[PDB]
């Protein structure tokens, strides 16, 4: 799925 | 983007049905999908994700299942709290979509409106317009339709409803419609009346009031 | 645990309008914040989400240039500017926290109680109420305010069972009125006295009108 915000 | 119809949007069943939601995506979403069930006045609540894990404390009558682009959700036995609007959502590419939302209403035995008219307050009359006010009280199902009559003249000019969400209790609605009209225009008249018809009248109902 | 957000917030068109997020009982930088809302009596809208440890912003397409995420890590708090408003930004914005669960979006799991965001040229009026006098129906009508809401209750807040409070319905002139209703014994109407309040804490206008016959 979408993630490209990042990482966490 | 990319679209999620739900079907059906409208859903009427009683306390311990079996119930079935459908989502449909417009593009195939492997598996990363979301219920959520929104009660009014509240911000949605989640179900399910991966398309069909429960989320914690989820009771167990809650299951879903879906792959790629046909995906549902199911109910082995309502209950008073499962009686909401449920939204499917995916996030598998930007932007995150929902569902339009399928509403679950508690069906119950036919019931027919209790009619009331008010006529307008003499403080208000004094301000320049006069608001006569038709309720109908605790009926089922949902379309209720008003006509109102001024002189026995059809009016269909300017007046406005309002209905209540279904009742907790009952699992009846009620209605409030609204005509306005000047104090001159209200003066000048006599009789003003309010026809109802809805599925539990057998011919529809008719309430009016004199002078003004 | 828990989200939450800032009170509801009247701007004129053209306006810009800025709500806050606060998060309690997990690490607010531990999971990606979304925004959603919704217009009165429609579906959800997804505005886009923030990296909080970050900063990093992915914004919905349709939104970008006009809506701008931010954070203040120092207090948990998350921010959300929608600037240029219109009506068709009018209704209640959310913020939600996904569970993020492998490094990517899951599903959204708590949400803030939402904050209302109304868009108008309306200017802030206090009601009017009026009795709406007669198995016995009586009720008060709350006219041409702005805006909402109003809190109705009845005998300050004794009277309960077969009270309705029908939702404000929006006239041309831009303002809200709603009629609040009870049915009572078919007669008690000369023992007893029923008093509406009406509070628009917007205006700071309280009204006790009597409902006689």
């Amino acid at each position: 799925a979408v993630g490209t915000i990042g990482a966490m | 983007d990319i679209q999620l119809t739900q079907s059906p949007s409208f859903l009427s069943a009683s306390v311990g049905d079996k119930v079935t939601i459908t989502c449909r995506a417009s593009q195939g979403v492997r598996n990363e999908l979301a219920w959520y069930q929104q009660k009014p006045g509240k911000a949605p609540n989640l179900l399910i994700y991966y398309a069909s894990t429960l989320q914690s404390g989820v009771p167990s009558r809650f299951s879903a299942t879906g792959s790629g682009t046909h995906f549902t959700l199911t109910v082995s036995s309502l209950q008073p709290e499962d009686f909401a609007t449920y939204f499917c959502q995916h996030m598998s590419s930007y932007p995150l979509t929902f569902g339009g939302g399928t509403k679950v209403e508690i069906k119950r035995t036919v019931a027919a409106p209790s009619v009331f008219i008010f006529p307008p307050s003499d403080e208000q009359l004094k301000s320049g317009t006069a608001s006569v006010v038709c309720l109908l009280n605790n009926f089922y199902p949902r379309e209720a339709k008003v006509q109102w009559k001024v002189d026995n003249a059809l009016q269909s000019g300017n007046s406005q409803e309002s209905v209540t969400e279904q009742d907790s209790k009952d699992s009846t609605y009620s209605l409030s419609s609204t005509l306005t009209l000047s104090k001159a225009d209200y003066e000048k008249h006599k009789v003003y009346a309010c026809e109802v018809t809805h599925q539990g009248l057998s011919s529809p109902v008719t309430k009016s009031f004199n002078r003004g | 645990k828990v989200l939450v957000q800032s009170g509801a917030e009247v701007k004129k068109p053209g306006a810009s309008v800025k709500v806050s997020c606060r998060a309690f009982g997990y690490t607010f930088t531990g999971n990606p914040l979304h925004w959603v809302r919704q217009a009165p009596g429609q579906g959800l809208e997804w505005l886009g989400w923030i990296n909080p440890h970050s900063g990093d912003t992915f914004t919905s397409q349709k939104f970008q240039g006009r809506v701008y995420m931010t954070r203040d890590k120092s207090i948990n708090t998350a921010f959300l500017d929608v600037t240029r408003l219109t009506s068709d930004d009018t209704g209640i914005y959310y913020c939600a926290r996904d569970k993020y669960y492998g490094n990517e979006a899951v599903g959204m799991d708590v949400w803030g109680q939402g904050t209302s965001v109304t868009v108008s040229s309306a200017s802030t009026k206090g009601p009017s109420v009026f009795p709406l006098a007669p198995t016995a129906a009586l009720g008060c009508l709350v006219k041409d305010y702005f805006p909402e809401p109003v809190t109705v209750s009845w005998n300050s807040g004794a009277l309960t069972s077969g009270v309705h409070t029908f939702p404000a319905v929006l006239q041309s002139s831009g303002l809200y009125s709603l009629s609040s209703v009870v049915t009572v014994p078919s007669s008690s109407l000369g023992t007893q006295t029923y008093i509406c309040n009406v509070n628009h804490k917007p205006s700071n206008t309280k009204v006790d009108k009597k409902v006689e016959p």
